[PDB]
This record gives C-alpha cells, structure tokens and sequence, in this order.
C-alpha cells in the first residue's frame, strides 16, 4: 500500500 | 563562565542564522573565550549536520541533555538486514527505488523500514503495523545508531504522543499532542530526570527549565532564534543575563520605521525588552533604526555576523570565452529569483556564453526549474543546489547578483567580496546599503528596477576593466571586516555586557 | 515434570470452576505431584484474591510472567501522600467521600489519585491530565506495590494502547486497540522477552505464546476454561499434551443429545477434538453422552470436581424451635429460586417456624427480594449473600434444596451431604442422581415438579426421625467422594495420560 | 458537574 512508508 | 549561544538547530543546508552562530563560535574560539552552541529542537540528524563546521564538545541539545545522549560518538555499525534474516527470521522484500525494505514473518507484513544510506549502514526510521494495516508506531533512529523516538499514531496517521529514550531504551520525556487547524501541537510533556519525573505544558516551558539547569553563576546568553528563545527567556528569572541577537528587518512594513508593526518572530523579545542586556544588529542603519523606535529603553549595537579571512584557494581565475553570474541564496520568494532568470532571458540575446549558478536550496525550486524550462535557458541557468563549501565556485565567478527585497546583512555579499567577486545588488535594507560603494566594489540600483538591473549587469560584462576594478574594491572592502576587526568588537563587548 | 490447572483468573467469591481447579490442586499436593494454577488475564489484584485460598508459588498468572512479576509477594508500603507533599512540593485536595485526592503544581492540576483503602495504603490508580484538563493517560497500579500498566487515551476516554511494565519500570508488553461495535479489541501485541521482540494480533497468540515458553518434555496441561483456553491450545503443537475438562452440560438443549450444539464456551474444543489427550468430565451419565456425541474419537473418563474431608465443625447441632432450609446457589436464572420462594410460601401456613437461608450472589438477587417482599416473607427467606466459610452454616441446617435446571456436578451438593445435610433436588443434568440415592440421603423429584417438591420436604418436617436417617446417609454417601477416593482416580489418570 | 469527569 502507498501509506505504508513515509 | 560559559557564552551560550541559543538558536532551534543546525538542518541538512545551514541557513543564515545557523552559519552566524558558527561564525561566533570560531571568533570566540580563536580569542580564547568559552563558547558553545544551544540547540533546542528535536533533531536526531544533528550531529550528521553539525560535522562539517562544529565538534561534538561545541554544542549541547536539549532532547540530548535529557535523552543522556549529550557529547555521546557514533556506535559501531550495526547489520539490521542481517539481524532481521539471520537472526530473526523475517523475509525481506526490497522497495523498487529507495533503501527502503517491507518486513514479513508467518506470512504477515509486520513492519516498514527506511534507510539513509545505499549501503544500509544508517536505519533511519521503521514504521509498525496491526492486524489489519493500521500504522500503530513509528520509530525514529539517531544516526548515531539508538532509537531516539517512538511515535503513536491515532486515525489518518496523526501524531497522538511520542516517547524518547536515552540509548539503553529507558523513557526519558513523553509528550500529548492535540489536532488545532489541521496540526499537531503539545499539550504537555513529562521529563525523568535527576530521579523526579517533571510536568509541563509547551515546549516553552521545558526550553526555560533546561536553561535553569545549563546556568552558573557567570554565564552570558545569546538569544538567537527569537520566535522560539525569547519566550524561553521570558519565563527565565532576571538573574541569568541574556542579550537578544537580531537577524534581519525587525518590522513588517520597513518602509513605516515609527508606526509598522515588529515582525511575528520578533514580537515577544520587543514586548520584554527590559528582560535583554542588549540587542545586538549587523549593521549601522539597523542599529540607529532600532534604538530610536524602542526609545533607548536598552543598549543597541552592531557588530556584523559575517567576516573575511585570507583565501587559499584561486581567486578571480576567469574563463575568457565564458562569463559566469552567481547567486547565492535560498529558493524563497522574497529572494525574487525568478528576477535573475528573467535578466539571463534577456542578457542571451548579447552574450551568448553567459551562465547563471544559483546556489541554495527550498520551496521555489520546482517553480524556478519550470521556469528555466518553459524558456530554454537549461544551458544558461543551473540550479546548483547547495554545496557545503563555495570556495572554488567563487574562483571563476565574474559578478554576484541579490534582487531580495529584504535582508538582515546577507553573510552571502561579504563572502562574494571575500573572494573578489563583485556585487550587484538592490540597494535596500539592512545590509547591502553598508556593503557596496556604489562604482567601488559594486552597483546598487533600485528595490525592483529589473530596467536599471540589466543596464548595469550589461555595462559590466561589455567593461572587462571595470570588472577586474570593482574586483580590487571587493577585496579592498572585504578587509573592513576582517576576523581581527570582529574580535576586538567582541571582545569589547563581553569586557562590558555584564554589571560589575 | 509439572501439571498446569488453565483458568482464567480469580474473583473475591470464588466459584465453581475456580474451586474445582484449587480443589484438584490441593489433591495434587496430597499425593506429591507438582501442580500449578496458570491464570491468563491481566489482573492486578489477583495476588489478594488468591492470598485466601493457595500460595503465591501454587501458581502463575501470563501477564505476571512477561512482567517478570511471577512469585513476587507485597512491598512495605509506600506513603504517596507523603512523597507528593515533602519530596515533590504538590499540593494535594481530598476529595469529600472519598480515597482520592486532586493533585496540583501550585495552582496547576497535573493528576487525579483513587486509592484503594481509607489508610491510603494502596494506590489504586492515578489520572494524568494535559493543559485542557483532557485525560491522557492512567497509570493502574498491582496491589503488590508497583505500576503494572499506563493506558494511553483519544477522543472521549477511548482506549488507544497499553504498556505493561516489570516492577523496575520497564516496558515488557504493548497493546494496541481499535473500536468496533463500540468496544476496544486488540490488533497487535509487543512482548519483550528473552532479548527479543515478538509480534501477535491478539491474546490467543500471546497466550499460544505462553504456554509454549512454561513447557518441558514431560509436563502435562488441563483446559479448565475452555472459550479462552481452548482456542490458545488450538494455536500450540500437538507435542503438547492437553487434556479438556467439561465443568457443565456441554450442549445449549440437554434435551437434544444427538443434535444440539455445543455451549459456545465448548465451540472451539469439539471442533478440534484431536488436539486433546481426553475429556474429563464429573459424572457417569455424562461421560456416557459425550463419548457417543463425539463418536469415540477421542477418550472421555469421569472423575468428580470436588471431594468430602472429615469435618472438625458441629454436625446436625438443630434449633429445636425451628426448620432450618438452606439453598447454596449463584442468584442466576439456571437454578431457579424463584421456585423454593414459591415453596416457602406454601410451607409458611403449615410450618410458621420455617427459615430459608439463601447463600450466593448474582443479578436476580432484585428479582428474589421483590418476591419476598410480594409474598409478605421477609421474615422467613433470608438472602444471606456469598460468605467465604459456609462450616457454621451446615450446623444448624435441616435440609438443602436444589431447583437447578442445569449442574456439571454441584459442589455444593457434596458439601452438603459432607456436613451431614440431606438434599432434595429435582433429577437433571448433571450430578444429583450420582450423589442422592432417593431414601438413603435426600429425594430426586422429577424437574420443575413443584408438586413432588412440596410433597416429599413437608414429608421430611413432618417426620424428624427420617430427616436423622437421611443426614446419616448423607455421611455415608459423601464417603464415596473422599480425599483417598479422588486421589486413587487422579493417580491412575496421570499415569496412563502421557503417550508411550 | 464538569468537575466529576476528573475521576473514573
Ligand atoms: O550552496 C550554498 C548556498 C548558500 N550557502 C550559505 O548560506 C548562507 C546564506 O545566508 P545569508 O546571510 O546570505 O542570507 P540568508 O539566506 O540567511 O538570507 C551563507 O553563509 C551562504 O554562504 C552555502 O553555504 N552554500
Ligand atoms: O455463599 C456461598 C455460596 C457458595 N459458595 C461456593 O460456591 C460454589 C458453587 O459451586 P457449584 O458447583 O455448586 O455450582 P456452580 O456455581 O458452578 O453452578 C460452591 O463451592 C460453594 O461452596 C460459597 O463458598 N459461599
Ligand atoms: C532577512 C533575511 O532574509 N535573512 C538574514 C540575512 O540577510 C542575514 O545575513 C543573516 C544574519 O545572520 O540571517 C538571515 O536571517
Ligand atoms: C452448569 C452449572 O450451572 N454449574 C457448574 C457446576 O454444576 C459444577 O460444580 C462446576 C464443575 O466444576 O461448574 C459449574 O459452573
Ligand atoms: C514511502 O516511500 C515510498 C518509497 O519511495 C514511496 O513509494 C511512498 O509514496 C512513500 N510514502 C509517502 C511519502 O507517502
Ligand atoms: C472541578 O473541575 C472543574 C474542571 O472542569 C473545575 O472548573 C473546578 O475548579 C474543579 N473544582 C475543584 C474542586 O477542583
Ligand atoms: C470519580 O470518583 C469521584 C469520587 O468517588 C466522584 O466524585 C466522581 O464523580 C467519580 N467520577 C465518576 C465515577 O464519574
């Protein structure tokens, strides 16, 4: 998923 | 007795600010004077940042002091991958374009992690996942090598609390975060230390206790980031001496001396003024400007936040068939770099080889880059980004260029006049005024007038003699502001800022 | 090699279930095998309410374990008050009709302390707020002395996660939570054990978890609280040996024998049958049911909860004067005390010096006192709530009544017939028809026959030289169920369980 | 009150 990192 | 010199923290490209403090600090160093910096904010990149200028001894943080991580080296390096595979048993799956891993175990993502670096030598961050995905957790590594932070997460990834540990893993402070228009703010932290456990609101409030714990009898206090050191000192009693250290324009019209109201980062200093032994400006004008809007209430003086040394590397080695224009400073707006592509736009059409280098880093790259684009000046104009040392970038450089519309002093002119580079610039406050003598070491043309700009840019490109004239100046004026020059007005000062 | 008694964990009165394990526990010992209870839910007063029943050493609660607080006993108390006003300079308010007092830094509220005693002895738990007075975190605290658990709070006191700690304040364990349907449920587990960090999604994991940690080749568990302890037992391999302990009828409609599900708190057992070594259950009839529900596919055996000791107390020492009834029965819709309120009633008019004594607990007890006080009978039915020693009780009792619609057992039918009370009991599922033999030591009446129930207790009142007959018999009978009887059971069990 | 929020 695309939220996953940051 | 220590001078303690208090600002938020040193980032990845030093701004203004932070390289004064520097300056300071190697002018107290080579006069014999005890001299450290303060740093306040949470940063667990410092002492990656502070290696290229300061030693591990020239500076205290506040989260270090209490983290117990105050003067603590670099670890041996540690294998994560290793440890995770071989240790723990985890799968790894490396993320396409990054030093980034997702890390599983019985067939279930458990956790993301972040590396600095392409050797994976630096663990940056690792965040952590529930049951169905949810972020819970972050944990945020010093790059000294122990975990620093741990933030949990509420909702859409928002910060609801941090814990921070010394290098054991022991908690040392805890804070409690609300959401006030969409941003995360403290409502109150907890510090262990010294066997108690302390309560406070704001980081305010925190910033005046570590003050209290840093001060002996015979201290001095420099007050550098304003927004953030003058309520700190507000909080701190009268008995610890502080002097406020000005950095640019002190009011938001500068053109309504009297009436403009002071600048939001400034505010709090000039609402206590009788808490300060002292402001501290760069230069002249600034000095007489600010003593009479505050009525001579406290002493007001100029000593400059930049000074020339003797260069050891090549000066003024033009390239003949090439000219080369530079610009250092910060992509920012009120620096109106989009000016000076604008003067190259022009300036093609006459001289065919001419290069600008804009030097710096933020938030207008993108927009200047597009505009660079949407020209076809790719050949002509080069974002250079930031480099930590300009010395040989200044070797062939024929002109420096500054279209701000304003500055405190502009550390950045007096290093192009170091290196013999004369400047163009606008001729507005504070700074630039005191700089250049107009026909000596420079031009100083009209706040905006992009017309006169390129007049006097052109005329200095036609005039090779002239250059290599103004050339002479800049050296010449640079030696006004010599290290030896700013030591004796130190001196001075620290002789006299204390009552007796 | 050890044996493991799984439960749940312990209240102030104990129960059934938790009697049957302490019960085997002390026949354990009798005989010189090692025996442990193991609790599974985070309880910071279990320590208290296993102090009047076993030793600290007779047993191992998980979140002790990974709190490394396992056989740790009672710290000399702390004086809080007395820290927070000397040491800390707060301020403290006592809040009127209360153990709890408001806690300030001058004039600023920081924390809300409940204490558990009017000595102020035992901290219960403290409250922390933020500078908007929001609840941001409690700290509970073991009745041992030391802070067990901090719980992090969002929006309106809604549980976000948990930190467990060992009794130095080291963090051990983290629970992070998501609502759904209003309630907290956890979707990840942090335990720190052993150097490592391990990752579960919920307490059945942890609890798999656990139990593979306690395990040595030869070690032996018992499944005594099956919705919890089953679905854990389900997650460890089948190297280790557990056996399932059935503490009631095993199916929602006892009617149905061949097509009733199973109790949901069974659900999980006989729907992974081949994980268990066997079944135990009380009772003949029951082992006789359930080896033919499941086919045989595994061994059922039947080995009563409870035992008969010789009794050093007063036996049959009756009030001339009066007839002393006693019901000894949870206040639960199951055993139907409406129905002997009923027959008080009827009784009243013939024998006017009748006396029911109903000791329990449990939510009926508002609908029993609105019957009583309906039916004019306060003067004759006693609630005499849940006391801890029944011994004084039995003295002077003439007859024990049982209008249970559902027993595994009743433990409290031995224990009557033990103190030498006969027992009229309707003849269900499970336990009355093994323990009374109608004549010898009480009367079975058919179920819910409220007729025969008044039919056969006005028979024994009218006939004082039957009721003498019968409380011989009851000593007679309880013979049977002996300390000796129960271990000669235990033994042969334990001995042929392990695979060879 | 407002005041017996402060308690549990
Ligand atoms: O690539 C770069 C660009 C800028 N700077 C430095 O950043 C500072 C810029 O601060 P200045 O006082 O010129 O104005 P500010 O950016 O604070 O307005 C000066 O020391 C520059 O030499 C640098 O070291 N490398
Ligand atoms: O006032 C009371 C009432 C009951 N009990 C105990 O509670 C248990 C009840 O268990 P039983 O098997 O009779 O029934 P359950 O509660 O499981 O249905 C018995 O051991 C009683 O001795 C007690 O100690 N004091
Ligand atoms: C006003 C402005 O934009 N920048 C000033 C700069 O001119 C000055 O040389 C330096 C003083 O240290 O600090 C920056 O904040
Ligand atoms: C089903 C019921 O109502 N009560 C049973 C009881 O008969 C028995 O003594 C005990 C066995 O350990 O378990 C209780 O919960
Ligand atoms: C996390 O970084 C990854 C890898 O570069 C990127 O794919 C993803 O968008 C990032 N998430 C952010 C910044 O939202
Ligand atoms: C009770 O708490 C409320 C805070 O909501 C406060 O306004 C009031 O002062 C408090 N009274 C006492 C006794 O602390
Ligand atoms: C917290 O307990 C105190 C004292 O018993 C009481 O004043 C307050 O109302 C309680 N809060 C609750 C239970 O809402």
């Amino acid at each position: 998923s695309d939220s996953d990192s940051d | 007795a220590m001078n303690y010199f208090v600002g938020n923290s040193l980032g990845v490209n030093l701004t203004g600010i932070e390289k004064a403090i520097i300056n300071r600090l190697n002018l107290f160093k080579e006069m014999g004077r005890p001299a450290q910096c303060v740093f306040l904010s949470w940063n667990r990149y410092l002492y990656r940042n502070a290696q290229n200028y300061i030693t591990s001894s020239d500076y205290i943080n506040m989260y270090d002091f209490f983290q117990e991580a105050t003067y603590l080296e670099r670890n041996e390096p540690f294998d994560w991958l290793s440890y995770w595979t071989d240790e723990c048993h985890y799968t790894l799956k490396h993320v396409e374009n990054s030093h980034d891993f997702r890390i599983y175990d019985q067939e279930r993502f458990l956790m993301y992690a972040h590396f600095q670096d392409p050797k994976y030598r630096i663990l940056d961050y690792v965040n952590h996942f529930d049951s169905q995905r949810r972020k819970v957790k972050r944990d945020f590594y010093d790059v000294r090598g122990f975990l620093s932070c741990s933030r949990i997460l509420v909702d859409k990834q928002q910060t609801l609390c941090e814990f921070f540990y010394n290098p054991e893993g022991d908690t040392k402070l805890e804070k409690y975060f609300s959401y006030k228009d969409g941003k995360p703010e403290v409502q109150k932290i907890i510090v262990y230390y010294a066997n108690k456990q302390y309560f406070f609101n704001n980081e305010t409030e925190l910033g005046a206790f570590f003050i209290k714990q840093l001060y002996q009898h015979g201290d001095l206090f420099f007050s550098d980031r304003n927004v953030y050191t003058a309520p700190i000192f507000n909080l701190t009693p009268e008995s610890i001496p502080v002097v406020a250290v000005l950095h640019s324009t002190h009011i938001k019209n500068i053109d309504a001396l009297d009436s403009s109201p002071f600048k939001n980062v400034y505010k709090a200093m000039f609402e206590n003024l009788s808490r300060y032994r002292a402001i501290i400006v760069s230069t002249e004008q600034q000095k007489l400007d600010v003593e009479k809007r505050i009525n001579h209430t406290i002493p007001v003086v100029n000593i400059p936040v930049g000074y020339s040394e003797t260069i050891d590397t090549p000066v003024q080695t033009l390239d003949q068939r090439s000219v080369k224009l530079i610009s250092v400073a910060r992509y920012s707006p009120e620096k109106q770099l989009h000016q000076q592509i604008e003067l190259i736009k022009r300036l093609v059409s006459y001289v065919p080889k001419i290069e600008l280098h804009m030097y710096g880093f933020g938030s207008e790259s993108k927009k200047l880059n597009e505009l660079i684009q949407k020209y076809g000046l790719e050949n002509h104009v080069y974002l250079r980004g930031f480099l930590s040392n300009l010395d040989q970038e200044y070797s062939d450089a024929y002109l420096s260029l500054i279209t701000s519309n304003m500055e405190g002093f502009s550390l950045a002119l007096l290093e192009s006049l170091a290196h013999g580079v004369p400047v163009i610039s606008y001729d507005i406050k504070y700074g630039p005024n005191e700089l250049i003598t107009s026909d000596f070491n420079g031009y100083l043309i009209t706040k905006n007038d992009e017309d006169a700009l390129f007049d006097k840019v052109k005329y200095v490109i036609d005039h090779p003699e002239v250059q290599q004239r103004l050339s002479k100046g800049s050296l010449a004026k640079a030696q006004q502001y010599s290290k030896a020059s700013l030591i004796k007005q130190w001196d001075q000062f620290v002789r006299l800022i204390l009552e007796h």
